[PDB]
């Protein structure tokens, strides 16, 4: 049929996967609750690039006003889960 | 069904045009931190692809072999 | 024209359905090997459209062009027809090149 | 194409006019011209219902081709000799038309040059 | 930058409620409680309509003049007419430009 | 679409939005991935060259010039994601979205099928009925006397309350309803 | 530096190219604050009745009623006979009628005059 | 026929689709070659185009600028 | 023909003697039976009309109108009972009495053999319609609407009466048969010109003519659904019937007196079609549609050719049915949401699919889709006008482009898009409304099957 019913663990796995290929982010130091500015020491442009990478990966656009607020991978996972009605 | 993502450390910009991009940016003092993300588009089974002329001549070998054997049959069938 | 036009549209629809309803050719990567039957069909249809000899588009378009070239007609219309039949191959080449050749450009979930 | 360039850029006074052609009478340069003969009768052409544009001096070959096409219906690859003959005699008709065009062109240029030369002789 | 604690808490509670509602949309195993030959297609879709059409054309449409008109068949030199048996003569001794 | 807008856009927000738009349009121009990476790194260098301008006036002038250059050199046919407001699947499924209150008009024969679902629906309706008054009281108490100044709503705070005005957000039809 | 873009009636000026939004004053910030305040008040009013469990029917919108009433019933009471109004009314209500009358009268006079001379090619003109 | 997603790997291909595509490309090229071998005149022209300059004046019949 | 007149006069006391809960059933069943009885008038001759007696006669132009009226009464009864549920028994009986009297007056109007009796009945039809509009209208404007309905008519009809009696003192009779057999030419004088105007302006204001149409939107918007149905379907056709009957004595003056009316009709057709594009009200759109169609009918009657006459008759019948259906369709949504604004309730196809199908069929028939009788009449009129003058195909063509637009616009505004979120009182459509729509639409296609019966005596 069509694409499978995306689940929460898959979303989190993809988010951490795409974040671990970023050269400015340490893989070991990166956690699902890590803060981009505080814990990882990135600026706003790096956040914009990360959000653009998420848009490219999952194939849907995140509005700017909603995009600025995301700061940790858990926030991105929650936003994507709420957007696509993923509940399991 | 029930398939997990591959390892993330196998993706390397080495051997792909991303290496040339990084070398060009290194001469300018800059860097490309997203090459490893794009390495999968060149790494595996997508490593090579045909050209336009080569794409047009997809089944030319088999077709020409069939044409040659058919022509040979025709030449040595009118001899009746 | 009905045959190969409908078939080219069906190939385009197959490509669209495969790539999660994506229609922009700028996100259409290397489908020459990933979609062999679709690639074969689209290449054959593009060749038939361009008046490749002894295909379906040849037996009508070739005679149309050769009848226009040998009639008491407007010269500007003849020149425009020739430029148009070159641009036909131009845009067919654009479709094939951007859709089937090169490296993937679609989202990673294949 | 060169004829178009010659008529539209060069001197068009010695170039034939396709709409107004011929401008010379048929027996001017010829001591005698044979009348072109037609092989198929009006009634045969009417009964075959060829078309108003296919009823030229070539209709006999077309009638033969249609008859052999109808006779050998399922074998649609058998009427090659008749088609070739019809195409050949069409080609002969076309060559005759080119001959008429070239004759008219040289007639016009020769007549105009000879008139200019006679006027020049009468002007001196 | 980012959320404020009120926004984070509201998003949390709304997400829990939305997930509960989405879970409730699932169907229990019994939910749709419904209350209480080979070539037949070619007979009732081809044969019957063509029988009716042939009857109507043969016995009603053709009963009036000029209702069905066919163009006259082509006649060439050399055929024989079916009715009168007339044979059409040959065609004027081809010049034979072989 | 989910966050309450603010009164105005800050200079940092405007610069970030210009950065995103420029990068996306450059990707639209640079079809291939390696070329896009090269020119995106060049664009990043251009953007962070003037990151430390202490005078806001010159920063806004640079922003003005960047907007003018972007408008002149923008892609006339930029890439749009399929479900974005300019995409080919923007509002495709809006014909399949039906509000929940329609289920109140079903014939009892129709409701005979799916009994458990309608029991759960009755549970949810009773919960909404019981929590509406507390939601209204909380909104009344938290609102400033001059009325609300933004569109942000408070969360729940007491023992078992629900966030005010939650019914029509929680009970969204779906993204792919039918 | 680059060619300029000039707005038109049917192709307006973009927000990012508006000079008025790059030269700001605290008065403009206050005005934006009031705008957001009114919008938030109206949104709260709408959402209070939107979520009411006991509400059955249509939430009446005073803005829609105002729009329809202004478009339909409020026009004549605010109409004054001015040179502009009278001239436009006379033009758009009289000029087309006389123009079309002249066109059709001329065509029919030509047709009748051709008929009288007997040269119209009226063969097979049975149905009329 | 069941095929699962790959996530950054080449998609799974069945033998049947490759066989079909290769067969159809081969048959198209065979048809083109066979038709050109049997019907070349449809492409290269069948009857020679004459040059009007080589036509003698006797057969076209114009007087030699005398009368 | 008293076999049809007496049953209505019997409908009156039958309604007034019924039980309090059986008025609607009895009225509907016996109105349907009377329609079935009136179906027999369609057996017409080819040379002369059915001259029943010294007082009544039936032509092939009035028989379809009688059938349409007798068919429309049960539809009005079906539509009216929804919003009159809270009304008292006596007032419901009075409303049914008004409807019955209107049908009776129309029936005797379409078959009067003499012009003065036809005038008397054609003017007597004013009272029940005005009473209905003013008494059972919903909003405060109804009063004014009634006034606009009344005087606009009377100012046009008062001179006609004078002209009529004048004719009786000149030719000695007003009987239609004697008038037709003893017709004499009208010379070109001022007295004859004013006689022409007096005889014509009443039916011009009834159609209505462009510039004289300001009463129609008021009357058709402020009236109840039955009132709107009766004004749109039948009452507008009185002007056309009268013009067709009266133009027998106006020749050859009409040959040049039709120019101002032809120009008004064509340009106002274009103007009203343009008006329909920008309309915030749904009933006014249908009203201006009616104005455009009746302008086409006026053109057809004025050019005075057999093809134009047939097209005019077919167009009147088709327009009556179509406009009645459109009004009922709009009234369903109004009863749902209590507002006539078009953009209030949207996306109704998601909520009411079969009603969306009814809307689609009604709008397709409105824009003259072939082979409906709407397009038959429109095309006959267009061909006759082309014979009149070749340039007409411009203006008509423009109309044929604009009309469809607004039609589909209405549909796209009401049925498509996304539903209004705050409207949650949209109940599923009742069997009554669906039956009303089906009874509106099926006779249209049935008449399309046999179109020779609405093409008038010129057939
Ligand atoms: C060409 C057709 C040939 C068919 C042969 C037999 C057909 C006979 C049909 C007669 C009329 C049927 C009644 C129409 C109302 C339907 C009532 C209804 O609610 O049904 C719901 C019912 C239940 O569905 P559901 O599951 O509830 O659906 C949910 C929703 O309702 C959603 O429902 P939906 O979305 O499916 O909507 C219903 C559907 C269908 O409903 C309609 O909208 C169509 C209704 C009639 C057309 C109205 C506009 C046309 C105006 C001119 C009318 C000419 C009539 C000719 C004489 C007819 C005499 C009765 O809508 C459409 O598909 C759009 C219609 C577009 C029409 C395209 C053709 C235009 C006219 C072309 C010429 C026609 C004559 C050709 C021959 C001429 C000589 C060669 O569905 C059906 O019953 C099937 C509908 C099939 C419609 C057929 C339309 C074509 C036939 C037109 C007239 C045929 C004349 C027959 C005599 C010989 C000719
Ligand atoms: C908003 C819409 C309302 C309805 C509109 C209906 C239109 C009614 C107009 C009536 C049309 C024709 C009326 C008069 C017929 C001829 C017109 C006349 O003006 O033309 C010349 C007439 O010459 C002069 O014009 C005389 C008329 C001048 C006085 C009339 C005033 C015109 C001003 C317009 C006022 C608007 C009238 C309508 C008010 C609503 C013709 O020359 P002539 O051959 O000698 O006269 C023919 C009659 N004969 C044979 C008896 C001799
Ligand atoms: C394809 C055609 C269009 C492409 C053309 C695009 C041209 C644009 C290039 C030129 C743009 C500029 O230089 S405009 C440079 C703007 N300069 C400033 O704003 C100075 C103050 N710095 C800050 O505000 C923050 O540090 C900030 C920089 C926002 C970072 O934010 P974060 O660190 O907190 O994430």
């Amino acid at each position: 049929s069509d694409a499978p019913p995306l689940t929460l663990e898959a979303i989190k796995d993809r988010v951490l996967y795409v974040l671990k290929l970023y050269d400015k982010i340490d893989p070991e130091k990166l956690s699902v609750n890590s803060h981009f500015m505080k814990d990882l020491g990135l600026d706003s442009l790096d956040q914009v690039e990360i959000i653009m990478a998420m848009e490219d990966e999952f194939g849907f656009e995140i509005p700017d006003i909603d995009a600025e607020k995301l700061m940790c991978p858990q926030e991105i996972v929650d936003y994507i889960a709420d957007k696509k009605d993923v509940y399991e | 069904s029930k398939m997990e993502l591959p390892d993330y450390k196998q993706w390397k910009i080495e051997g792909t045009p991303l290496e040339t991009v990084q070398e060009k940016l290194a001469a300018r003092g800059l860097r490309d931190p997203w090459g490893r993300n794009e390495a999968w588009r060149y790494s595996g089974g997508f490593a090579n692809n045909v050209s336009f002329v080569g794409a047009l001549l997809k089944g030319f070998k088999w077709g020409f072999a069939a044409f040659v054997v058919a022509v040979g049959a025709e030449y040595y069938l009118e001899s009746q | 024209h009905a045959f190969f036009k409908a078939m080219l549209f069906m190939c385009s629809g197959s490509i669209i359905h495969s790539l999660n309803d994506e229609q922009d050719i700028r996100k259409m990567g290397g489908l020459y090997k990933a979609m062999p039957f679709t690639t074969t069909a689209l290449i054959i249809g593009s060749l038939a459209l361009t008046g490749m000899p002894y295909l379906t588009g040849f037996y009508s378009k070739d005679l149309i062009i050769e009848a226009v070239n040998m009639s008491y007609t407007n010269a500007w219309a003849l020149l425009m027809t020739l430029i148009a039949t070159s641009l036909t191959a131009a845009y067919s080449t654009r479709i094939i090149f951007f859709a089937f050749l090169g490296k993937p450009r679609f989202p990673p979930l294949v | 194409g060169a004829h178009l360039a010659r008529r539209y850029l060069g001197d068009a006074s010695k170039e034939p006019d396709p709409l107004r052609m011929p401008t010379f009478p048929p027996d001017y340069g010829f001591p005698e011209r044979k009348e072109r003969e037609m092989v198929a009768t009006q009634q045969e052409m009417n009964d075959a219902q060829l078309m108003l544009q296919q009823r030229d001096y070539c209709a006999h070959y077309l009638i033969q081709l249609l008859k052999c096409k109808r006779d050998s219906f399922p074998n649609f690859l058998a009427c090659k000799h008749e088609q070739h003959d019809w195409d050949y005699c069409e080609h002969l008709d076309y060559v005759k038309r080119m001959k008429e065009f070239e004759r008219e062109r040289r007639l016009l240029q020769r007549k105009k040059r000879r008139e200019q030369r006679e006027a020049e002789m009468a002007r001196g | 930058s980012g959320y404020t604690p009120d926004e984070k808490l509201r998003l949390q509670q709304l997400r829990e409620l939305r997930r509960r509602w989405l879970k409730d949309q699932e169907l229990s195993p019994r939910e749709p409680v419904l209350p209480p030959r080979h070539s037949i297609f070619a007979v009732t879709h081809v044969l019957i309509p063509v029988w009716i059409i042939h009857y109507y054309l043969k016995y009603h449409v053709t009963a009036k003049p000029y209702t069905v008109v066919e163009r006259k068949p082509r006649i060439f030199p050399g055929d024989t007419i079916l009715e009168t048996g007339e044979v059409i003569p040959l065609m004027k001794e081809f010049p034979d430009q072989h | 679409a989910f966050s309450a807008p603010a009164a105005y856009l800050t200079h940092q927000q405007k610069v970030l939005r210009l950065y995103k738009r420029a990068l996306r349009h450059l990707e639209s121009w640079c079809v291939h991935r390696d070329k896009y990476r090269y020119f995106a790194c060049l664009m990043r260098a251009r953007f962070d060259e003037h990151k430390n301008e202490k005078d806001m006036v010159k920063a806004t002038q640079l922003l003005r010039q960047a907007e003018e250059e972007f408008w002149y050199g923008q892609h006339p046919q930029p890439y749009i994601f399929p479900e974005s407001p300019g995409g080919t699947s923007y509002e495709r499924y809006e014909c399949y979205k039906v509000p929940e209150w329609c289920l109140d008009d079903w014939h009892p024969s129709e409701k005979a099928m799916y009994p458990d679902y309608f029991a759960k629906r009755e549970q949810w309706k009773r919960l909404r009925r019981e929590s509406w008054e507390r939601e209204v009281k909380q909104l009344q108490e938290e609102t400033p006397p001059g009325g609300p100044r933004t569109e942000a709503l408070p969360p729940a705070r007491k023992e078992g309350d629900l966030p005010p005005l939650w019914w029509h957000i929680v009970t969204r039809p779906r993204e792919r309803p039918m | 530096s680059f060619p300029k873009y000039k707005p038109s009636r049917l192709a307006t000026l973009p927000a990012t190219l508006d000079p008025a939004e790059y030269d700001i004053s605290p008065e403009t910030r206050k005005a934006q604050a009031e705008r957001l305040a009114i919008r938030s008040r109206l949104k709260r009013e709408y959402l209070l009745q939107y979520n009411d469990p006991n509400r059955l029917g249509v939430i009446e919108d005073p803005a829609l009623i105002r729009w329809t009433y202004a478009r339909s019933a409020n026009i004549y009471p605010n109409f004054r006979p001015t040179p502009k109004t009278s001239l436009l009314g006379a033009l758009f209500g009289i000029g087309p009628l006389f123009f079309w009358y002249y066109v059709f009268k001329t065509d029919r006079d030509k047709k009748e005059k051709l008929i009288q001379e007997g040269k119209l090619d009226q063969t097979f003109n049975i149905s009329y | 026929v069941h095929i699962e997603p790959r996530y950054r790997q080449f998609p799974q291909l069945t033998r049947s689709q490759l066989i079909q595509a290769e067969f159809f490309s081969a048959t198209m090229w065979f048809w083109i070659l066979w038709r050109f071998w049997h019907d070349s005149d449809a492409v290269l022209g069948h009857f020679p185009y004459p040059d009007p300059s080589q036509w003698t004046d006797e057969e076209l019949g114009i007087l030699p600028d005398d009368e | 023909m008293l076999k049809i007149i007496i049953p209505t006069t019997m409908l009156l006391p039958m309604t007034w003697m019924s039980k309090h809960n059986m008025i609607w059933i009895n009225a509907t069943v016996h109105s349907l039976l009377i329609s079935l009885i009136s179906l027999s008038l369609l057996n017409q001759l080819g040379e002369n009309s059915l001259n029943f007696s010294l007082t009544f006669f039936s032509d092939s132009l009035s028989a379809p109108l009688l059938v349409l009226t007798t068919w429309l009464l049960p539809l009005m009864l079906m539509a009216s009972q929804s919003h009159l549920s809270k009304e008292t028994t006596t007032r419901k009986k009075l409303y049914i009495t008004m409807l019955i009297l209107l049908q009776l007056f129309l029936i005797m109007t379409f078959t009067a053999t003499e012009l003065i009796l036809f005038y008397i009945l054609f003017e007597a039809t004013l009272v029940p319609t005005l009473i209905i509009i003013t008494r059972w209208g919903n909003q405060t404007e109804r009063l004014n609407a009634g006034l606009y309905f009344l005087f606009y008519t009377l100012a046009g009809s008062l001179p006609l009466l004078v002209a009529l009696v004048y004719i009786q003192n000149t030719t000695g009779s007003l009987n239609f048969l004697i008038i037709h057999y003893w017709s004499h030419p009208l010379s070109n004088s001022w007295s004859n010109i004013f006689m022409w105007l007096a005889c014509i302006m009443a039916f011009m204001v009834k159609m209505p003519l462009y510039g004289l149409h300001l009463w129609l939107p008021k009357a058709h918007v402020e009236a109840p659904i039955a009132g709107s149905m009766v004004l749109a379907a039948v009452l507008l056709k009185l002007g056309g019937y009268g013009m067709m009957r009266i133009t027998t004595i106006l020749n050859p003056l009409t040959n040049y007196m039709a120019y101002p009316f032809l120009m008004l009709s064509m340009w106002g057709m274009i103007m009203t079609s343009s008006i329909c594009l920008r309309q915030t009200d749904l009933k006014s759109l249908i009203a201006y549609s009616s104005v455009s169609h009746m302008a086409l009918v006026i053109v057809a009657i004025m050019i005075q050719t057999p093809w134009s006459f047939m097209g005019a008759t077919a167009l009147m019948i088709a327009h009556g049915l179509t406009s009645s259906m459109l009004f009922c369709l709009a009234n369903t949504n109004y009863e749902r949401v209590h507002s006539r604004t078009m953009i209030l309730a949207r996306g109704l196809q998601t909520l009411l699919p079969l009603m969306a199908t009814w809307w689609l069929v009604a709008s397709l028939t409105n824009l003259a889709l072939p082979p409906s009788i709407n397009l038959i009449g429109e095309l006959f009129i267009i061909t006759a006008s082309f014979s009149w003058s070749n340039i007409t195909i411009i203006l008509m063509g423009m109309n044929m482009m604009i009309t469809a637009l607004y039609s589909l616009y209405m549909l796209i505004t009401t049925q498509r898009g996304k539903y209004t979120h705050h409207i949650n009182n949209i109940k599923p459509s009742f069997t009554r409304e669906n039956a009303l729509m089906a009874l509106h639409i099926l006779p249209l296609l049935l008449l399309t099957l046999n179109p020779k019966m609405i093409l008038g005596p010129l057939y």
